[PDB]
């Protein structure tokens, strides 16, 4: 009942959104409770792309360093990974170079990579300059979204362009 | 969101529900069918126009039989996808009782019983994704003229 399978990943420091980034792409909701993600998880969502019906398994990870060793068991399965940080939190950004490392580390060597800067609805509490983001995307040659879940902001976006470049190169 | 709980337990009866409806309608469609191929056996005589009706009777059995049967097929994968939700958000629960304990007050078992119920989780994440590549697998083996 659906063509192609796609397997995602989120990565990124607990706390910057990245099962509400999921939520809001699954259910068109968005929860304001912290729930920290134990572990490893998985949502499926599907969706039509260029007259073809894609199943996307996306894999949600927990940020929190003691599940570090459990998380890196699923890089190598992805197809797409989304590495997101947090645009009020200083530390999620200069911590994208270590979770890049981790893809260059335990992921498959052609896996499609985008950056995504969330809760680009606090302008007010901002540290992370838009261009820094678009600066370091350039330099890894790869796409670049400032987000928000609780505004609904580039979400729907992010998700259908990546899918999109996985079925770009999937003949 | 307990809400997801009992909207998983909905989803459930109301699958349960779909699937009873769908056994019936089978064992009524084989006893039609098996009636209609003696019809058409022993008259091995009668008017061709009402032979042709008989086989043209079979025929739409056919298909409805295969609609139900397809149906079938995939209710019978989700009850068991939302069996294995249920026993991860159990596991979840439980997990999370361990973890917003001082660990100041955890014995060595309680460190030990946190850890393994850890391994279950993931060990049910893991069964759910089994099932989606079961699907993945029989996709491909459908394709297969
Ligand atoms: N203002 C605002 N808050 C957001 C946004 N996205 C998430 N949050 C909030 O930030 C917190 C963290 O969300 P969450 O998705 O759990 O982050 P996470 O990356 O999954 N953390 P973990 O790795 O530990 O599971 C929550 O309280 C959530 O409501 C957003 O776009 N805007
Ligand atoms: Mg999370």
């Amino acid at each position: 009942t659906y063509d192609l399978l796609f397997k995602l990943l989120l990565i990124g420091d607990s706390g910057v959104g990245k099962t509400c980034v999921l939520f809001r792409f699954s259910d068109d909701a968005f929860n304001t409770t912290f729930i920290s993600t134990i572990g490893i998880d998985f949502k499926i969502k599907t969706v039509e792309l260029q007259g073809k019906k894609i199943k996307l398994q996306i894999w949600d990870t927990a940020g929190q360093e003691r599940f570090h060793t459990i998380t890196t068991s699923y890089y190598r399965g992805a197809m797409g990974i989304m590495l997101v940080y947090d645009i009020t939190n200083g530390k999620s950004f200069e911590n994208i170079s270590k979770w890049l490392r981790n893809i260059d580390e335990h992921a498959n060597e052609d896996v499609e990579r985008m950056l995504l800067g969330n809760k680009c609805d606090m302008d007010d509490k901002r540290v992370v300059p838009k261009g820094k983001g678009e600066q370091i995307a350039r330099e890894h040659g790869i796409r670049f979204f400032e987000t928000s879940a609780k505004a609904n902001i580039n979400i729907e976006k992010a998700f259908l362009t990546l899918a999109e470049d996985i079925l770009r190169k999937t003949p | 969101m307990k809400e997801e709980e009992m909207k998983r337990f909905c989803k459930a009866q109301t699958i349960q529900r779909r699937l009873n409806e769908i056994e019936a309608a089978l064992r009524e469609l084989e006893a039609e069918g098996v009636k209609l191929e003696l019809a058409l056996r022993r008259q091995s005589s009668s008017p061709e126009q009402q032979k042709k009706l008989w086989v043209g009777q079979l025929l739409q059995l056919a298909d409805k039989k295969n609609s139900l049967v397809a149906e079938e097929a995939e209710l019978m994968i989700t009850v068991q996808e939302l069996n294995l939700e249920e026993k991860q958000w159990q596991l979840d629960q439980e997990l999370r009782g361990y973890m917003n304990r001082e660990e100041n007050l955890k014995t060595a078992a309680d460190r030990q019983a946190e850890d393994q119920v850890l391994r279950k989780l993931v060990d049910l994440v893991n069964q759910r994704d089994a099932l989606i590549r079961f699907q993945e697998e029989r996709r491909l083996s459908e394709l297969a003229l």
